[PDB]
Parts: structure tokens; sequence; C-alpha cells
């Protein structure tokens, strides 16, 4: 049973270390995700159709 | 999150009746082949029963074949194991192990301990 | 075109169906790779290419001649007879090589996968095609198909060509598919020894007899009525060359059915829908 | 440069292609085999009875110039839902089941659910299973000793008798053959329940005789590639 | 009293507290700001370079930082190091074990990683002076199948084995500098963040636990999935990551949100996912399903941007170049379709 005790201790320690974090709003999370996406979209050959000029695959 | 809590059980007389209510929340219960496994004191986790995603492919192990009865409730997301005509060897902590891959008729939830989609376990033991 | 329009449309639709099936198999084996990387499928590719040849440079001329009465390209009748014999014996030899490859894969599957390498498959295909070459082009170049330019094979060479173009293939194509039947029904009996015993038969034992009647029986019922007259007509109560022309198309009718017979597996039908 | 590193890379690719074509011959020549069981089900004896062969991870044997790759899994973890998917291009799945372990635990039903998961798998559905009913020498006396019966963990035994198409071992109690073949048909009941035609179980009674078990694998693997090619040509 | 049940109920109340904290910062979702940006449309990528050099089914692959040399793993015992620009095989590494499940290209291009049911991470040297490829480091400390691994540098890597534990290895000596313990199920795939300071690994417990390479502890636990997370890839921003599990759904979790933001679900597809990768901008979520087709999921619009044709077997490996130039998709048909 002490194996289950150690497992439960590890799980409760992990849950304690997970609960005391800075969870930002999902609004702001999606906001910065969208910001990074639209900022890096100008250099995404997969997102926008890339011509066969600078693309070494087409 | 996958989480399975089985209510009921306890200490009853051998040959009576018992019913476990396995609360299946966090996944599409009507799309997984949910089943029942038990782990007797001194024995490994043994498969008990099984039911399809909708309730067609119903199977039981030889120790409970004809005695127990499994029934899934896709509306309430609950898996039941109606245990009838109990035996002195039914003293085990029954888990609600779930098949991991949905829409499949195969899974490996009869393995040893530390299984992901397995119930917490209700100590269903009988007297003599 | 009132009474001859029936046979005209029949010949035209036969040519179109042959070409369609042949180019479908060709596109499925050249575009996709699940029908070309397999060593077994190379012989089906070769059969489909021989059928393409019989449909592009054998059947068109014979059909326009039948629907016109005369013979176009009068100076090219010898080379047309060459192409006809070539494509006919090439179809027969490709069916023979498919049958012998399936027999190697069924009788000795281990020896089949160890010996039947894609190099050996190419060797077998080249052997069939060079047999077709020495049967058609070499005798025509020496004018062995003679004794308004009809195919009249010389009885000295007809009994020597048809015996090795069709009869020697159909003799060994009989035994390979028969030995396949004896081994397939042996495994089916072993399946019934395990399947019927599990629930404790002929529903699947008649499937192999049905599927062998399509891969061999249809080939026999199509080419043999032509080759049984390809050996008697040069010898001569036989039938004239008028009704013999129908049996000639009954032979090429098998080339139209080969994509429906040998390219009918689940692997080939997957690429047929997407193409 | 233009043709200094380009043509050199092409020559290296050609050499790699030659090596890969040389290795493809032995890859298609050898037949990979998955050796697994329900846990101490006698698979160690099969590793012992396979070319007498980095511990129990893979054994290779060659019979009649046909090499095989029998991969043992006696060093992995209990959960077998992901590493077993790597055996999708495997030729045979040699399921070594202790035929006398229906009570010691109910290892048969544990092996049945293991067989049922291997049979009804999404990737192991196109691969047959060479059922090796190991521990048969213990089953030769397990049903008569009373220490391990079938009805306590398989109620279908009362409704079961020795099949007419069975090949009993000379000198065995009909109750043994009725129990030995019940375990065979128990795996075959879920095996033939698939009805796909792409894979069939090969039940053999192993550990009863000390003959070349790889010869039994050879004859089974021969019919495996037979029925696979027969299914390829719609002949079975 | 009943320390086992006491710790179980403490873990339960902590789980409820974490769920309440997640829902507190979840007043909105990623699907609620979809009226503010333009969609991407159904863009059908085509097989630019086809790689047919493998003998068995391709289970793992990885791109190089040069976006030119890609490596791939298969059960035939060969680790083909392709050249995506010219369709050439730069190397064909003879693997020790036939069945391998992981593949990782070094960030410098000098090393490569392999491993599988052998529970051994075989590191091979690529730019070595010995001519052909040989083993560089034999990382053998795992007790389960080494599912996936990634290459931090030519000194230390992290491997996700099937022993429910990940471990940050060390190519210098060959020992686990720190073991990432905490997964209840066997780990199936891990992903390195662009900062390479922390990583998240998706296991078979529907919980892609976020780890930290430096401290060696579990940072966060993302329990939003329902089946075995076989695929995972860190968003190019470094604060988010997607996951591919067997429940036929992909989910984009966020490290700063500790929960799922987007659910890439579709009723037309019921097969699991074992291949997940993001593009250069992260807008396209290349998700390799088990229906032989890869759905280019839009990370912000909740729809696939056009499935990928070609492969006829399950795609268990898929990766996008470091610059997003192309995505090499390898399936169980010994083929590698590179899409663009
Ligand atoms: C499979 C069999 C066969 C069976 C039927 C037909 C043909 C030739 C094609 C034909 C036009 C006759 O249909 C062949 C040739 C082929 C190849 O020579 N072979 C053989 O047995 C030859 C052989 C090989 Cl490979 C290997 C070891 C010994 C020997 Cl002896
Ligand atoms: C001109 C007359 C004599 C007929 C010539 C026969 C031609 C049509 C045949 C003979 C050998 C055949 C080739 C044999 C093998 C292969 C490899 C396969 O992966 C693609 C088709 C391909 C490349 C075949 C194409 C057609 C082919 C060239
Ligand atoms: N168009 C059939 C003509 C033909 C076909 C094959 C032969 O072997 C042959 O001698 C003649």
């Amino acid at each position: 049973n002490t194996a289950s005790i150690a497992q439960a201790r590890k799980l409760v320690e992990q849950l304690k270390m997970e609960a005391n974090i800075d969870r930002i709003k999902v609004s702001k999370a999606a906001a910065d995700l969208m910001a990074y996406c639209e900022a890096h979209a100008k250099e995404d050959p997969l997102l926008t159709p890339v011509p066969a000029s600078e693309n070494p695959f087409r | 999150q996958v989480q399975l809590q089985e209510s009921g059980g306890g200490l009853v007389q051998p040959g009576g009746s018992l019913r476990l209510s396995c609360a299946a929340s966090g996944f599409t219960f009507s799309n997984y082949k949910m089943n029942w496994v038990r782990q007797a004191p001194g024995k490994g986790l043994e498969w008990v029963s099984d039911i399809s995603q909708s309730g067609a492919s119903i199977s039981y192990t030889g120790s409970v074949k004809g005695r127990f009865t499994i029934s899934r409730d896709n509306a309430k997301n609950t898996l039941y194991l109606q245990m009838n005509s109990l035996k002195p060897e039914d003293t085990a902590v029954y888990y609600c192990a779930r098949c991991p891959a949905p829409f499949t008729r195969d899974c490996f939830d009869v393995t040893s301990t530390t299984y992901a989609y397995r119930g917490q376990g209700t100590q269903v033991t009988v007297s003599s | 075109f009132s009474v001859r329009i029936l046979t005209a449309c029949f010949l035209s639709l036969l040519i179109l169906s042959t070409l369609l099936g042949n180019t479908l198999v060709c596109a499925a084996v050249i575009r996709f790779r699940h029908l070309r990387s397999k060593v077994t499928n190379f012989f089906v590719i070769s059969l489909a290419v021989s059928d393409l040849l019989v449909a592009v440079l054998v059947m068109p001329w014979k059909a326009v001649a039948e629907i016109a009465g005369f013979w176009p390209f009068g100076s090219f009748c010898n080379i047309w007879v060459a192409f006809d014999i070539m494509c006919s014996t090439a179809s027969i030899l490709n069916l023979c090589v498919i049958s012998v490859d399936r027999y190697w894969a069924i009788s000795s599957p281990f020896r089949y996968e160890r010996k039947m390498t894609p190099k050996a498959a190419f060797i077998l295909i080249s052997v069939a095609w060079t047999l077709s070459v020495l049967i058609s082009f070499i005798p025509v170049q020496l004018s062995w198909h003679k004794a308004n330019c009809d195919s009249s094979l010389s009885r000295t060479y007809a009994i020597s060509s048809s015996v090795i173009s069709f009869y020697i293939p159909v003799a060994i194509m009989i035994v390979t598919y028969t030995r396949i039947y004896r081994i397939a029904q042996k495994q089916i009996r072993r399946i019934a020894a395990l399947e019927r015993a599990a629930v404790h038969s002929f529903k699947r034992e008649t499937k192999v007899l049905k599927t062998l009647s399509v891969i061999m029986g249809v080939f026999v019922c199509c080419w043999l009525p032509f080759f049984i007259l390809n050996c008697i007509l040069p010898f001569c109560f036989c039938i004239d060359s008028n009704t013999f022309d129908v049996f000639v198309w009954f032979g090429w009718a098998n080339s139209s059915l080969n994509p429906i017979i040998y390219a009918f597996n689940a692997d080939f039908r997957k690429a047929f829908s997407t193409l | 440069d233009q043709r200094n590193e380009e043509k050199a890379q092409r020559e290296a690719n050609k050499k790699i292609e030659k090596q890969l074509q040389k290795d493809k011959q032995v890859y298609r020549a050898t037949h990979r085999l998955l050796l697994l069981g329900a846990g101490e089900s006698g698979k160690s004896t099969i590793v012992k009875q396979m070319r007498i062969l980095t511990g129990i991870f893979e054994t290779k044997f060659q019979v009649d110039k046909v090499n095989f790759h029998m991969f043992d899994v006696g060093a992995q973890r209990d959960e077998r839902r992901k590493w077993i998917q790597c055996f999708n291009d495997v030729t045979a799945i040699i399921f070594v089941v202790a035929s006398s372990s229906y009570n010691m635990t109910n290892r048969l039903q544990e092996a049945l659910n293991l067989f049922k998961s291997i049979w009804n798998n999404r990737w192991l559905r196109t691969i047959s299973v060479i059922l090796f009913l190991n521990k048969q020498d213990l089953l030769a006396e397990k049903v008569l000793a009373g220490k391990s019966k079938i009805e306590d963990y398989f109620p279908e035994f009362a409704r079961y008798t020795t099949p007419e198409d069975a090949t009993p071992e000379p000198g065995e109690d009909p109750r043994v053959t009725r129990a030995k073949y019940f375990i065979r048909d128990e795996f075959l009941r879920i095996s033939t329940a698939s009805g796909d035609g792409r894979h069939y179980c090969y039940p053999h009674f192993t550990c009863s005789v000390d003959t070349e078990n790889i010869r039994r694998v050879f004859n089974d693997c021969r019919d495996i590639i037979q029925r696979m090619h027969l299914r390829q040509y719609e002949l079975l | 009293g009943s320390e086992l049940d006491q710790l179980r109920q403490e873990a339960e109340q902590l789980k409820n507290q974490i769920r309440d904290a997640r829902k507190a910062c979840a007043d909105a979702t990623l699907s609620q700001i979809t009226n503010n940006i333009d969609p991407v449309g159904r863009i059908q990528m085509r097989t630019r370079r086809t790689l047919r050099g493998h003998l068995a089914k391709i289970y793992a692959m990885h791109w190089g930082t040069d976006s030119r040399l890609l490596v791939s793993a298969s059960q035939d015992g060969k680790l083909i190091i392709w050249d995506s620009y010219t369709t050439n095989k730069v190397h064909a590494i003879p693997l020790r074990s036939s069945w391998v499940m992981t593949c990782a290209y070094a960030p410098s291009g000098n090393y490569v990683a392999c491993g599988g049911l052998d529970n051994i991470c075989s590191i091979y040297n690529l730019k070595t002076r010995e001519g052909n490829v040989r083993v560089s480091r034999e990382l053998a400390g795992h007790t389960g199948y080494l599912s996936c691994c990634r290459f931090l540098d030519d000194n230390q890597i992290v491997t996700s084995s099937g022993d429910t534990t990940c471990a940050l290895w060390d190519i210098e000596t060959g020992q686990q500098t720190t073991t990432f313990t905490g997964h209840t199920g066997d780990v199936m795939s891990l992903s390195l963040a662009p900062d390479t300071r922390l990583f998240v690994s998706g296991a078979c417990d529907a919980s892609a636990k976020l780890w930290d390479v430096r401290e060696g502890m579990c940072r966060q636990t993302f329990t939003g999935h329902e089946s075995d997370i076989n695929a995972i890839c860190f968003f190019p921003n470094g604060n988010a990551f997607a996951t591919g599990s067997d429940d036929a759904t992909c989910r984009l979790f966020d490290l700063r949100a500790d929960q799922e933001l987007m659910t890439y679900s579709h009723d037309n597809i019921i097969c699991g996912i074992t291949s997940v990768s993001f593009s250069k901008s992260g807008r396209l979520l290349l998700a390799g399903y088990d229906d032989f087709n890869c759905n280019v999921w839009d990370a912000l619009k909740a729809d696939r941007a056009g499935v990928l044709a070609g492969h006829d077997n399950r795609v268990s490996c898929l990766g996008v170049t470091d610059d997003g130039m192309a995505v090499a998709t390898g399936s169980w048909d010994s083929f590698l379709k590179i899409w663009n």
C-alpha cells in the first residue's frame, strides 16, 4: 500500500506545483497567439501559397 | 479529463445482488468501448465484462458469465455492472477500465496497474 | 449503316472498353505506387500494356476493315498481321506469366518472395514479350503467315505458332491455376477446419472455383474458340473466314476483360475510383 | 557546386539505393514475427525452442532457407496499446498462451482479451496470429488433478465437447482433449468472429511435444503468406 | 486516518481547484475571436518531393534546421536521411533494432536520434569523419518503448519512452541528467519549445504534461484530451502547443492558460492522430490522422484547410520545416510525401 501512498504523494505534489502558477486569461492567451500568428504569417510558405520561385520544393 | 468514479459496492452476502455506478465524465462515453475489470487481493487486474460503444457487443469473463450483467447508459454517461448471484471469489476492487481508442472493438485495459483510463476502484467484497 | 451498324457499334464499343480498361490500369500503376511497387503487379502491368497494344494497333485496323468491307493501309497488311499475332500471343503469355507467378506465390510463397524479385519479374515479362517477338515479328519478316489481305496462317506454322502462342501457355496455365485450386481448396479446408470448428465451408470453396472460372474460364471461353479455329481453318467441316472473324473478336474480347478480371482486386479498385 | 556536390550527392543516393535494394531482398525474404504472451505464459520456452536463441528482445531462425525475425517483448511495460502497433507490417503474431493457466488468475481470459485486442485491432487486423497453446504438458494432468478446472473460469465448457474434426493426442484422456480443444476454440471463437478474410488464427498445441516448434511456425507462416496471396488474388 | 484515501481526496480537491482556476481564466475561448481575422480557405498542398526509399512502414521522422535534410525511421532497421531539395538519400543508417519509433534531427545537423521497442536511444553521427554513419551514443536507461524524442543540442537530448517517464539524456557521457516522472500512461510524443528551455510531452493518459529541461520537474499538466496523445508540437510562439490523440480530436493547449484553447474536432473523421506539427506562423496545424489523410487544421478558425491525399496507410510521422517551407508526411506505406 506504501507504493500507492508514494504515488499519491507524487500526484498531490504535482497538483500543488501546478495550482500555484500564473494562469493568464484565455482571452489574452488567444490574443497573443493570434498576434504571433498574424505577425509570422508573412513568412509562412505553407499558410499563403508560395510560388515556385523561392520555394525549393515546387 | 478522463475520470471514472464507481459508486456502490461494499460488504454484502455471497449470492445476493450488487450494482456499481461508474461515472464516466470527460470524454464521449457513447463512443468508447467501456468495460469492467477487477483486482483481487493477491491477484492482478482481471477483465470482468465489456460492452460496445452503443450496447451491442456485450461480453463477460468466465468467472462472472451468467452471474454479472453489464449495461451502459449513454444518456447519463454511466457504466453499470449489475452483479447477481455473487460468489466468495468476487471479493475484489472492481475498476471501470475504458478502452483507450474510440470507435474500436479492441483495447488493452486488462494490463497491470497504473492504467490511464481506469476507474478509481470500488472494493466490492463479500462475506462467507 | 442499317444491318452492319450493329456489328459496327459492337466493334467500336469493344475497342473503347478495351482502351478504357487498359489505360485505367496503366494510369493506376504509373500514377500511384501501391500498384507498381509490388512484384506481383508487374505482370498485371505487362498484361495491361499488351492489351493497350492490341487495342491501339491491332483492333482499330481490324474493326475499321470489318465496318468498311475493304482493308485500309493495304501496303501495311503484313505489319498488321505481325502486330496482331504479337499482341495476341503477348496477351496469352502475360496471362500465362500471371498464372505462373500466382502459382509460385501460392505453392512456395517463401521461395516466391526470395526468388521472384522485381528483377526476376522483369526477366519473366521480357521472356514473355520476346516469345511474342519470335512468334510474330520473326515469322512475318520471313513471311510464315502465308501459303483484301486476310490473316491466313500457314498450316505448317499455324500448328507451330498457336501451339506455343496459346496451347503451350493454356496447357501450363491450366495446371498452375489447377494447382492453385488444389492448394487454395486445401487452405479453405484448413479454414473450415478452424472456422467451422469454432462455431461448433463450401460458401468460400465455391468462391475460388468462381474466381478461377473468371481468371481462367473466361480466358478459355474467349481465346480457345478462336484458337480452336486458328488450328483447323489453316488445315482446311470447318468454318469459313467470315464467321471466323467473330471468333477473332471473341479472342480480343478477353483483352477487354483482363482489366475487369485481373485488375479487379481491392488494391486495383482503390486507384480506379480516384482516377 | 553546380555539379560538384550535386552529382556527388546523386552518386551517394545511387549507392544508398543499391544498399537499400540489397537489404530489401533480405527484408522481404525474412518474415518478422511478434512473439508475445499473457505474462509468463511459456514464451521463454519458445525463445529457448527457436534457434537456441540484448536479452529477450529478438530471435532469428532460418528453416528451409527461410529466415525469420521473432521479436520478443519480455522487456517492455504492461500497457501494450502503442508498441504493438509497430507490428503492422509483421508477418505473424505468435501468441504463446499457457494452455494450463485458466485458473493460475484466469490467464486464458487475460490472453483472450489480449487475443481479442490483437485480432480486432485497427492495425493488427491484417496480420494472422500463430496461437501457441503452450504449457500443454501441464494441461495433460491439470484437469484430472482437480487443482484447475475449466467451468470455474469458463462456463461454456459444460456446453462443449471434443470436436469431430479434432486430432487428439494418442494416450490422452478425452477430458484433456475436450479441455485442450476448448481453449483452442475459445481463441478461435473470437478469431473467426472477425470475418474479414485477411487473417486467420493458427492454433497449435505447444509444449506438449519437444519437436521443432519453428517447424510449426514455418508451416503456419507458409500458409500465412499462402492465404495472404490467396486473398490477394481473391482465391480465398 | 486512511492516508491512501486521504491523499486521494486531497488530489481530487486539488484537481477541482485547478479546473476552477482554468475555467476562471476561460471566460472566452479561441473560437470566440474568430470574427476578427480572415480565414485561410481550403488550400490543397501537393506532393512536391516523393521519398520512396524505405522498406518497412515509416513510423518516425524529423526535419533539419536547414529545412533540406530530413531523417525518417522505419521498422526495416534503416534510418534514411533524405535530402528534400533534390530527392536524395544522404545516408542510410543500419539500425541495431528493426522496430524503431522515434526520430530526431540535431539542431546543427551533425547528430540524429533513433529508438523504439528496444528501449535504447541510438544516437548516430552524421558529419563524422569516419565516412559512413555509425552509432555515437547508446542511451539505454529506459524500461519502455522509446516512442519519440527531440534534439536540444549535440550534447543533451530528451526522450519520451513507454515506461511512463521522459528523460533528458546527455550525448557526452550517456546518462539521464534528469528524469521527467509523473506520466501515468506511457509517453507517446514530446515537443521542444523554440526557446529550448522547457518541453511538453503527450502521453497515453490524455495528459500532455509540461516539463522544464532546466529544473527537471513537471511545470504544468494539460488534461484536456480523452485518449492516448500520440502526437504533440509546440506552437511557434513557444507559449502554446497542440496535441494529437486517439480520440480523433486535436487540442491547442497554452502554457500561460494551463488548459485547452481550441478543439480541432470533426465528425467526419473518427480515427486517432499520431502526427501533429505547426507551420512557420502556427496558423496551420498539420495533423496526420489515421484515415491515411492529413488534415491541415486552422489553429484559429476551427476547420481543416484541406486534407492531404497520397498516403494510403496510417501516417505516424509528420513534420514542418523550421522555416515553414514544406511539410514532410510519412505514413505506414514506406513513403514520405513532402507537401507545400
Ligand atoms: C516459373 C517457371 C516458368 C513457368 C511457366 C512459364 C515460364 C516461361 C514463360 C512462358 C512463356 C512459358 O509462360 C516459366 C519460366 C521461369 C523461368 O525460367 N520458370 C522456371 O522454373 C525457371 C527456374 C527458375 Cl526462375 C529458378 C530456378 C530453376 C528454374 Cl528451372
Ligand atoms: C514494341 C513492341 C515489341 C512491344 C514492346 C513492349 C513494351 C510495350 C513493354 C516491354 C517491357 C515493358 C516495361 C517492363 C517494366 C516496366 C517497369 C514498370 O515499373 C513500369 C512499366 C515498364 C517500364 C514496362 C513498360 C512497357 C514495356 C516497355
Ligand atoms: N488475332 C489472333 C491471331 C493470332 C493470335 C495468336 C497466335 O498465336 C496466332 O498464331 C494468331
